[PDB]
């Protein structure tokens, strides 16, 4: 709306905060009257009558509550008045609330009935909470009343095992507070500050009520906060659907109806008021009202006024007096203590001969303070927070037995002890504020708790109140303690500020956003309500109902004063705001936005302590400070002893806050209650705005400043200097020694050398020369080393050792230690690198790795540094110069291969008929690059390599090779390695349709498991794997002759060598390598890659001459590629992604917006968020659903068959996602509207970019990292998977060329364009991964001595790289010296290893040899490390039971995610499972798959989630089931070793032990099972047996059902087995004895395994077990696949004669219930 | 008869700390001195970087000083590069600097060769000061691995708004009067201006030098001077020095404040 206005906020304030007064008249009850006295007027309210129980009204008692929440009134009887009127309301619904009542009326204990419905909502079966499903959050005004509040509600809770906390200063390292948490007590401002930072997985989701205590603080300055509070949650109602239910507490004051609208309470539901008539005792009101203004008698006046009160209640009644300060507490009591002494009347306390004065005598002997026994006997007493806790609970239980007769205190024990008293008398109601730099008026909240506590409430039948103020101020406390006060808004002035929280949150994107955001405000009620109050004529109001234009216009005036400074960029046309760092700071860390325009404006990178000092003090938190005249002399008494000059005359305010702050570290003690008020309001906020300096400098990389600022937060923090002996920092030492040794004038690091004598010495005192030793080593310091790793000339890789050098104490170092890892330039300048490190508890001895990247020149500088420095200990830090003198650069990569311009070539030069009907309908021409290659592919058999950016068609090249081999031999077999196993299904489609339906030979994807694999390889023509699958395979290759045999060999994205999963590719790569050596008969190797800069390395380690090496760049890429990479200065990730929101939009305006877009984006909920904000973006843009191509319901056919509505609504405005978490028939449809141009955009998850079959003209690469749950951290996108994605905009037959923007943090930009416009450097990382690849060698045979593993080595790409770069592998030379030895130490310790592992023994430290476990490690292709656990783990006597725990025990299950949401759902189903665990942790992944497992035995179905985990654990489940048959059978037990081998079963059925069999058959359920079991059928073959119709009459299934059955039943093995001892009649002890078995099926195998709950398919496998029963021996077995007939024999050794009768067991390992047993017997002699 | 007053004290180093924060202002603004007819000697290569830091870590009242250590070019002998600057245990006035005796001493200087050093001057001067030639001469006859011809004395004088560099070379006549000179006056009896000559120096962007500080302490003790003693010895390390009112330079502020 343009016709906007800008106001003035300022004009608009209520200035006088709580102490505002909206009301012109005051009406007193009947009975109120008014004596005049000298100078002072009294005002007398007399206690009000209650109405007893009104219009039938009962006391609910305890027992008619539901039973579940009667434990939380344990110990009462029935409900009072109020809880029995609300009970319904709160307990029996949701509806928000709100309740008006006097103060101690009773509104806790409704609150208490409002969590217990939350909690009654989370009890489980078993009775218990799932106490990981909510949060309840109860917002507290003052702290003292928060802690006592986290007391009694954890007291009134503890039956139902709920933790109650409160929050408390750092939660960085402390947000474990907020997990372990069911209710969280806490203020206003520590909920706003905690939700204004958000965060993803914050556990701010799970909050289902909100309770808003004393919430007539809404009239009071702190009141915005509450506001910000309601209008954030019920805005993230709006966007998350997600329902919380409000409850707001207020006192008796009016516009508590605006109140309700507010919280969105429906009035005839949730609104209730009771008047002040239902306070629980009637209060006596006295109000005395002073004239006299001079202020000298006005004291005296005042003293008179309350010993003249307080002697009316001498001797009958305590008195409690409040008074303002701590000190004043003292001088009061003191005051009239001694005008009692004067006139004669403490007698009157204290009655003579009591027990009270023997009491009082002995407690104030006995315990002592200084006032508090200079008090105590004479029944008098004080209280406050300078105060021991114990002397506290003294005064308090003292006071508690009616003992205390006069007792003056602070507001601290109105809010925080529950301690009436009959008299209570508020001696003056002026208070000192620093904030506003004077004295002013007290705060409401303050009055009505105070004289709350009048009255005891059982001894007393009436309080008395007695308030003592200035005349003019009488009708103000009249009103407040009268129902006439009215709650108004305060929030008109803070408005900036909370706008600015919202814009930061993504909450508010434009100025649309921030009206209906101000909507929810309670200034929006209060002002449709009563505009006139709040600056709206009522004609402006009629011309505005909904106040639009107002709104509007507070919005307009609020954004430009964030934009003027600089916390946010406003476009005022469109009313568009985009967030900034410095905005995002101001909210984060509470700072007002005048403020960060300061720094901002004066911070720089050469400021001094000085001037950062004097930055500090010129904070807008301080604006009201001044410079008194009493002040002034103290004041330069200390600016000129100020250890940091101050440049300021002492005549300005900013020159006082600089030396209030210095005199605070210092720890000076000042004369002058405002400047001690005063430093303790500047100081407490120093901490805040320092810390938000330091983050503004820090990312800038202002080396020396950051210093500085974070040197300056922990001396703020610890109240010291630099200077003092860190030593300081252990409260616990006598600060007389500390103070010996710093004047000992020695380096502190000089005592780490000493031991207890020589220090005890140093200082002069050895008495305790073993303590300062312990208190040395309790210093945080950690030891640094590196290992640098060239990248490039100018690209380096640092891996950081920290190394832990001190002894940790939890009493000292709590559970984690946090510091800064600064990476700093030669000249201590630039922070080049920088990041948090934490060193948790558990991890205090263990060697910590760190990795980074930094830029680096030539000629190389002198040195750069890293700083580690502690986050909060002063003193405390480990500089580690990285010099460079020593650093070996890898050469300048060699220029590409020029790119020749040829004749474009046509499909015909593949000269033949049935080969070129692959192609010629696809296109009339190869690419230059095709071109480029054929005559090499296609013409001879060379070793090829083609270097490349993806969407060059290199596998159109390896086409060329594969057709090559089809016309050499008619029969070639081709094996294809990729990495990824999407691309090998992408690729096993397209061959599919080219080899074998074309061309008609055999193409095959191999599966993973191991007998088919060979039948494929064995079939196949083109073999396509993943390089895992292809090294179990290719290990056996010297028995395996399909293995040898291959004609061509083809790696694409061979690059990948270089990433996480390299060293396997590396390892399969250099072993064809190896086989064609051996069996001289060449296998030709085509590789396909990535453009890289050191490809010739790859080409020689393949054996590819450089004529044929192809060597391109990226600038070749056949579809031009115009690389964008905008780069974002916000450090914090979810502030970043919001930045970049509509930059997304604006992207594909700008180069896309007709053509097809796919934005890339970090999660799952990412893809869906930002799918809507683009959408939301084109309908507040001029074109509003552009991204639809196709017609609203062409569409709809395909809609209907989604579930996801959102993805319906997105895709009907033209807008895809895909992510993990979808349907794979989702995915399908929305990548075939996207492929058919009818929708334009689709947003995809990281993790999908390498199975997607859709490309597009533009790609937009949002963000570059992803969050990692494993290790709670943000983990960079590989370069492997920002080049995939960067190949998705390639188009070659629609688009004159391809766009993608990279959105990224700032500090990763120039790394990017040094990975992108220029090809890449890979390295092997085998080094890291050498001893499962030597086991299978030695197993092999190949490698049989260490000379053998050497030369093995020397077929890798390691190998070839430790020349080239050999800093990266550790090496300092390249002299064949060198690398023999470097290799001898890799051989020798991964050798060490295996032999300790007993996987390999070896002897005369020379020959080595394969072991029964290294044999089982690799057949089974199994980690080397699980083997040897399974070793351990297995005995005689285990089952069915231990196998499950073992073999969750897998280095292949440790890499199983533990996601905290999950920690009840597991600890349910942990009891719901047969097997009952042992000892159980929960943050534990082999325990999580155990679990798992038990859940797939059972069929328990579960989540999608836990179902992708399910379906990867159970693709390792079979191999390691087979290891664990295999040890327990070489070892000789055949109890253990039969229970894994039906475990086997177990897993593929998904049954038990116990289960039926008939479980095994399609359609059947558990009543099936019972009316077999009931009478005729207990097994298959009884299903078979059965007649055809009886067969559907007990079925009671469909007819398509019972074909699922005969299917089944028709695969069910039924096998003939016959056996026989082969020469029975001739058998001698400790001779032969061959027995024979023979197996016939009797149909032969139709095909696999009929298991649909296993994902793999599978083929049946047998055991055949001679053993005997009672020895628990197994005497032999064997391993058999049966294809109709087979035959197998078994030997075995007799022993001495005897009584022998052994059992032969044939056992499966697929199906259950087909085990034979035959027992036999055979005379020994 | 007379009115009554009472004094609050007003002490030199803050106005000084102050004014050195500002230093830094200077490093934009650097000159250096070409006006020799001819070079005498080499051709020395101050590396802009540790200049400008050196400048940063100055006081403008009291000198200080930093030892030089540098290589040739490879195919150029007769260009020296300043490679290095050593800062050392000093303290100093507005007319000398105090180091040690003990020459700097570590592994990653050994290939380096020594070529004098470096000081802060108040005020420009037309002719190099009798300290700095009794300086040098002293430092050349307690170690003889500084040669005449080869070692050289550069002035960084504060001139208004800015810094004036110049390098001298001591003469043989120079050297045998300053190593036998006790006269620390302004006017020495003996000294002449043959006794030095300007040798040629240029300020260079395209290598970096860096430092070398004390190991155990820092280097700056012009707030401790009681703690300084010419036999005083020392370690180094590589990292970069701290400024001249850096906290850890003047202690006593700090815990004498603290006091009350
Ligand atoms: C201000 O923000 N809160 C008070 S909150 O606890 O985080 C929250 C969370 C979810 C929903 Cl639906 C509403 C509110």
């Amino acid at each position: 709306l343009a016709p906007r206005q800008v106001l003035d906020l300022e004009d608009l304030v209520f200035t006088q905060g709580s102490h505002f007064m909206a009301n012109k008249r005051c009406q007193l009850p009947d009975g109120s009257f008014r004596r005049q006295r000298k100078g002072y007027e009294e005002v007398h309210v007399p206690a009000l009558k209650p109405k007893p129980f009104g219009s039938e009204e009962q006391l609910l008692p305890v027992e008619k509550l539901p039973k579940y929440a009667q434990a939380g009134f344990e110990g009462f009887k029935t409900l009072n008045r109020i809880q029995s009127k609300l009970y319904r309301a709160a307990l029996e619904t949701d509806e928000n609330l709100l309740l008006c009542a006097p103060t101690g009326a009773g509104k806790t204990n409704v609150a208490l009935m409002c969590m217990l419905r939350e909690i009654g909502k989370h009890i489980n079966m078993d009775g218990t909470i799932n106490v990981d499903d909510f949060k309840i959050i109860y917002i507290a005004p003052m702290r003292s009343l928060v802690q006592e509040m986290v007391g009694s509600f954890g007291k009134r809770l503890a039956t139902y095992g709920i933790t109650v906390a409160e929050l408390t200063g750092d939660h960085q390292l402390c947000k474990e507070e907020i997990s372990a948490t069911q209710i969280i007590v806490c203020t206003p401002e520590k909920w706003d500050i905690i939700t204004r930072k958000g965060g993803e997985r914050t556990y701010t989701q799970l909050v289902r009520l909100i309770i808003l205590d004393e919430i007539h603080l809404l009239h009071d300055d702190r009141g915005p906060v509450l506001e910000a509070l309601v209008a954030r949650a019920i805005r993230n109602i709006e966007m998350t659907q997600e329902d919380v239910r409000l409850i707001g507490l207020s006192a008796t004051l009016p516009n508590y109806e605006d109140v309700a609208t507010f919280l969105r309470v429906d009035p005839a539901k949730g609104l209730f008021y009771f008047d002040n008539s239902f306070r629980p005792v009637p209060l006596e009101q006295t109000y005395v009202g002073i004239t006299e203004k001079k202020a000298i008698k006005r004291f005296q006046i005042m003293n008179e006024i309350v010993y003249e009160k307080i002697m009316e209640h001498a001797g009958k009644n305590q008195v409690l007096v409040f008074v303002h300060s701590r000190k004043e507490t003292g001088k009061t009591a003191r005051a009239i203590r001694d005008m009692c002494l004067e006139k004669d009347t403490l007698g009157l306390f204290l009655r003579e001969g009591s027990a009270s004065t023997e009491v009082l005598r002995t407690e104030a002997e006995q315990c002592k303070n200084l006032e508090l026994k200079d008090l105590l006997p004479y029944g008098f007493a004080i209280h406050h927070a300078g105060m021991t806790r114990v002397d506290r609970t003294l005064v308090e239980d003292l006071f508690a037995d009616k003992h205390i007769q006069v007792l003056v205190s602070t507001a601290t024990l109105a809010w925080g002890v529950n301690l009436p008293a009959h008299t209570v008398i508020i001696k003056g109601t002026q208070v000192y504020s620093p904030e506003k730099g004077r004295w002013t008026e007290l705060g409401a909240l303050d009055i009505l708790q105070m004289l709350g506590r009048a009255g005891r409430p059982q001894y007393d039948t009436k309080g008395e109140g007695i308030l003592i103020t200035s005349h003019g101020e009488l009708q103000y406390y009249l009103s407040l303690l009268n129902q006439q006060l009215p709650i108004e808004s305060q929030m008109v002035s803070k408005l900036p500020d909370m706008l600015n929280a919202e814009i930061v949150l993504g909450n508010v994107q434009n100025a649309k956003d921030a009206v209906n955001w101000l909507g929810y405000a309670y200034l929006y009620i209060r002002m449709l309500r009563s505009p006139t109050l709040y600056g709206i004529s009522h004609d402006d109001l009629k011309g505005d109902p909904l106040l639009d234009q107002r709104r509007l216009d507070l919005v307009h005036t609020a954004a430009l004063m964030l934009d003027k400074n600089n916390l946010v960029k406003y476009d005022k046309k469109t009313g568009n705001f985009q967030v900034t760092e410095l905005g995002r700071i101001a909210s984060h860390y509470y700072i007002t936005n005048d403020t960060v325009q300061t720094y901002n404006q004066l911070l720089k990178p050469t400021l001094s302590e000085i001037e950062l000092f004097r930055v500090f003090s010129l904070s807008s938190e301080f604006k009201n400070i001044t410079v008194r005249e009493e002040e002034k002399l103290e004041l330069q008494k200390l600016l000129e002893r100020v250890p940091i000059p101050v440049k300021e005359s002492i005549e300005e305010p900013s020159a006082k806050i600089n030396v209030l702050l210095q005199a605070f570290i210092s720890q000076l003690k000042l004369e002058g209650f405002a400047l001690m008020a005063d430093m303790v309001y500047v100081t407490q906020s120093a901490g805040r705005l320092m810390r938000a300096i330091f983050e503004i400098v820090l990312n800038r990389g202002w080396a020396q400043l950051t210093d500085k600022t974070l040197n300056l937060c922990k001396m703020i923090d610890k109240r010291m200097w630099q200077s003092m002996c860190p030593l300081r920092q252990f409260r616990k030492l006598p600060e007389e020694v500390v103070k010996k040794i710093e004047k000992k004038n020695f380096p502190f690091e000089r005592l780490y050398d000493l031991n207890h004598n020589e220090i005890g010495e140093l200082i002069r005192m050895p008495k305790m020369g073993k303590t300062i030793h312990k208190y040395v080593h309790l210093f945080p310091k950690l030891e640094l080393s590196v290992h640098l790793q060239p990248i490039t000339r100018s690209t380096l890789k640092v891996e950081l050792t920290i190394t832990p050098d001190f002894q940790w104490d939890e009493k000292v170092h709590g559970s984690s230690e946090a510091f800064w890892i600064l990476v700093e330039d030669v000249d201590s300048e630039v922070i080049l690198h920088h990041e948090y490190f934490l060193l948790k508890a558990k991890y205090a001895q263990d060697e910590h790795l760190i990795t980074f990247f930094v830029p680096v020149f030539e000629p190389l500088p002198p040195q750069y540094f890293i700083r580690v420095v502690s986050d909060r200990w002063l003193s405390c830090e480990t500089q580690l110069p990285v010099s460079f003198r020593h650093l070996i650069l890898p050469e300048k990569y060699p220029p590409p291969t020029e790119l020749l311009d040829l004749q474009p070539l046509p499909v015909s030069a593949l000269r033949n008929s049935a080969f070129e009907s692959l192609y010629q309908d696809k296109f009339p021409f190869f690419n230059p690059i095709q071109t480029q290659v054929f005559n090499t592919v296609y013409n001879s058999d060379d070793n090829v390599f083609v270097g490349a950016p993806t969407g060059s068609g290199k596998t159109i090249c390896a086409e060329f090779a594969i057709l090559r081999m089809l016309l050499q031999s008619s029969e070639g077999r081709c094996v294809y390695i990729t990495p990824m196993e999407a691309l090998a299904e992408q690729v096993y489609m397209d061959w599919y349709e080219k080899f074998q339906d074309r061309l008609n030979k055999k193409v095959v994807l191999l599966t993973g498991e191991t007998s088919t694999d060979l039948k494929l390889l064995g079939k196949g023509n083109i073999i396509i794997s993943t390089p895992e699958k292809w090294d179990i395979l290719s290990r056996r290759w010297k028995q395996r002759k399909n293995v040898q045999n291959i004609n061509l060999f083809v790696v694409d994205e061979v690059h990948l060598i270089g990433g996480e999963n390299g060293p396997v590719l590396e390892v399969i790569c250099s072993r064809m390598r190896y086989i064609s050596s051996q069996i001289e008969r060449p296998i030709r190797i085509v590789a396909l890659s990535s453009s890289l800069s050191n490809a010739k390395d790859v080409a020689h380690w393949l054996g590819c001459s450089a004529t044929s090496t192809f060597n391109f760049h990226p600038n070749v890429r056949p579809v031009p590629l115009e690389l964008h990479i905008q780069g974002f200065n916000i450090s914090h990730t979810q502030t970043r992604l919001l930045s970049m929101a509509k930059p997304v939009y604006h992207a594909i305006t700008k180069h896309s917006p007709k053509k097809p877009v796919i934005v890339f984006v970090p999660s799952r909920k990412q893809t869906r968020l930002t799918a809507i904000d683009i959408l939301t973006t084109c309908a507040a843009d001029i074109q509003r659903q552009r991204f639809l191509h196709c017609t609203e319901k062409d569409l709809i056919p395909y809609l209907e068959k989604l579930s996801d509505s959102t993805l319906k609504e997105t895709l009907l405005n033209g807008v895809g996602y895909l992510h993990e978490g979808l349907s794979p028939m989702e995915r399908r449809l929305v990548e075939q509207l996207f492929s058919s141009g009818a929708i334009q955009v689709v947003v995809a998850s990281r993790s999908l970019c390498w199975g997607m079959n859709v490309a597009a003209h533009l790609v937009i690469i949002m963000d570059t990292q992803y969050y990692n749950g494993k290790i709670h951290a943000y983990v960079d996108y590989p370069i492997y998977d920002v080049l995939q994605m960067v190949g998705h905009a390639n188009r070659p037959l629609q688009d004159d060329e391809g766009r993608c923007v990279i959105m990224c943090q700032g500090s990763k930009k120039d790394f990017f364009k040094k990975f992108l416009y220029e090809p890449l450097p890979v390295e092997s990382h085998l080094d890291h991964c050498m001893h499962d690849h030597f086991n299978a060698e030695i197993v092999t045979k190949t490698i049989e001595n260490k000379q053998d593993a050497v030369d093995y080595l020397t077929w890798t790409f390691l190998y070839r790289r430790m020349t080239q770069n050999p800093n990266y592998y550790n090496l300092q030379g390249i002299s064949h010296r060198h690398l023999s030895d470097h290799l001898s130490e890799l051989v020798e310790q991964t050798l060490s290893d295996l032999e300790q592992s007993k996987c390999i023994s070896i002897e005369d430290e020379m020959d080595v040899a394969p072991l029964n476990l290294g044999m089982i490690a690799a057949y089974y292709y199994i980690n080397y490390t699980t083997i040897e656990l399974f070793s351990m783990s297995l005995n005689a006597k285990t089952k069915v039971r231990g196998l499950i725990e073992i073999i969750s025990n897998a280095a292949e299950y440790e890499n199983i995610p533990i996601r905290h949401h999950e920690d009840n759902l597991l600890r349910q189903l942990a009891q719901k499972v047969p097997h009952k665990l042992n000892n159980p942790k929960f943050n534990d992944p082999h325990v999580k798959t155990n679990l798992l497992l038990q859940a797939h035995l059972s069929r328990m179905q579960l989540s999608a989630e836990l179902q992708s985990d399910t379906e990867e654990i159970l693709s390792k489940a079979i191999r390691l089931i087979q290891a664990c048959v295999d040890v327990l059978s070489s070892n000789g037990w055949l109890s253990p070793a039969l229970a894994a081998m039906e475990l086997a079963q177990m897993v593929t059925q998904a049954m038990w032990s116990k289960d039926s069999y008939l479980k095994q058959l399609p359609h059947f359920t558990s009543e099936h099972i019972k009316r077999c079991t009931d009478k005729g059928v207990e097994s298959v073959f009884d299903i078979m047996e059965m007649e055809d119709e009886e067969r559907n009459a007990l079925l009671q299934l469909t007819d398509s059902q019972i074909a699922d059955v005969a299917r089944f039943c028709n695969r069910y093995p039924n096998i003939e087995l016959s056996y026989e001892v082969v020469d029975k009649d001739s058998i001698r002890s400790g001779g032969p004895v061959v027995v024979l078995v023979q197996l016939e099926r009797e149909e032969e195998v139709t095909g696999p395994v009929i298991a649909p709950l296993f994902p793999q398919k599978r083929e049946e496998g047998w055991w055949v077990v001679i053993g005997d029963a009672k020895s628990n021996s197994l005497i032999s077995i064997k391993r058999l696949t049966l294809q109709q007939k087979a035959k197998v024999k078994l030997d075995f050794v007799a022993p001495a004669t005897g009584a022998h009768n052994y059992t032969l067991y044939f056992m499966s390992d697929a199906y259950m219930g087909c085990d034979q047993e035959y027992k036999f017997s055979v005379d020994v002699k | 008869g007379s009115m009554t007053q009472t004094f609050s004290s007003k002490t030199e180093w803050r106005v000084r700390a102050i004014s050195a924060a500002n230093l830094h202002l200077r490093t934009n603004h650097i000159y250096v001195s070409s006006d020799d007819i001819k070079e005498t000697g080499y051709t020395y290569i101050l590396p802009k970087n540790v200049l400008k830091k050196f400048i940063c870590i100055s006081d403008l009242r009291a000198q200080i000083a930093g030892y030089l250590y540098g290589v040739s070019p490879p195919d150029n002998p007769q260009v020296k590069e300043i490679r290095c600057i050593v800062m050392v245990p000093q303290w100093g006035t507005h007319q000398t600097v105090h180091l040690p005796g003990q020459l700097p001493q570590h592994e990653y200087l050994k290939e380096m060769e020594p070529l004098g050093w470096i000081h802060t001057q108040p005020n420009e001067s037309p002719q190099l000061s009798p300290q700095d030639v009794t300086t040098h001469a002293k430092i050349m006859a307690d170690n003889p691995s500084w040669d005449g011809e080869k070692t050289i004395i550069i002035t960084c004088s504060f001139t208004p708004g800015s810094c004036t560099l110049t390098a001298y070379k001591l003469t043989p006549s120079g050297y045998e009067w300053g190593r036998q000179n006790t006269d620390k006056g302004n006017n020495p009896k003996g000294y002449l201006p043959s006794h030095y000559e300007r040798v040629q120096m240029l300020l260079s962007d395209r290598f970096l030098g860096f430092f070398m500080v004390p190991a155990q302490s820092s280097w700056n003790y012009n707030f401790m001077g009681v703690r300084h003693d010419p036999n005083m010895k020392y370690e180094l390390q590589l990292a970069n020095p701290k400024e001249f009112y850096h906290e850890v330079h003047r202690p006593s502020h700090f815990l004498n404040f603290a006091l009350l």
